[PDB]
């Protein structure tokens, strides 16, 4: 384990603005902007 | 499939190895994130015991605010961590 | 004693360098790099369009700070989306569903 503590709060700090960085992309891709990618998990 | 596919799809497994166990089938409770965190991540735990820790971890994660993490809070968890592991693989050569 | 998805986490940060080393900036992806390591390390997740306009497309959504590369947050906000699109076929099974 780690030799400190807090690190994962630290690493957390801006868990806000990448959760709307994620829900941002995973939008575009579920209306099919991205059609280079699939839209839904394929084999 | 590639390691990377791979990965991606044990962090899939992972998640509803705890997620399942109590209230809401598919998100993590605190007791649920503490479990998983000890028994899958244990190499990123505190050097010592820290309740008030782990409840700001909680706090930093749950970017909804519905005292729960869902898979999307659970993948920025994920990343923040690789992130890290990458801060380290980069800063010394 | 490495867990599964500790390792998985290893080969998130290994797999992002074996191609952002290639060229320029060794610690972030061009059009290049990405275009590789998407067509070599996520082959089944490759859509029906491929080509170069396409792709441009979806460089130019990744790249969100507009450096005209890839970094690594803007590579794991990439993975988390597609981490999440292979959990919502997950949970669209049964409970007690065979594995
Ligand atoms: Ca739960
Ligand atoms: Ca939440
Ligand atoms: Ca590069
Ligand atoms: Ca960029």
């Amino acid at each position: 384990y780690r030799k400190l503590q807090r690190e994962l709060e630290d690493a957390t700090e801006t868990a806000d603005a990448m959760n709307r960085e994620v829900s941002s992309l995973k939008n575009k891709l579920r209306r099919g902007d991205l059609p280079f990618v699939v839209p839904r998990r394929m084999a | 499939a590639s390691p990377l596919e791979k990965a991606l799809d044990v962090m899939v497994s992972t998640f509803h190895k705890y997620s399942g166990k109590e209230g809401d089938k598919f998100k993590l409770n605190k007791s649920e994130l503490k479990e998983l965190l000890t028994r899958e991540l244990p190499s990123w735990l505190g050097k010592r015991t820290d309740e008030a820790a782990f409840q700001k971890l909680m706090s930093n994660l749950d970017s909804n605010r519905d005292n729960e993490v869902d898979f999307q809070e659970y993948c920025v968890f994920l990343s923040s961590i690789a992130m890290m592991s990458n801060e380290f693989f980069e800063g010394f050569p």
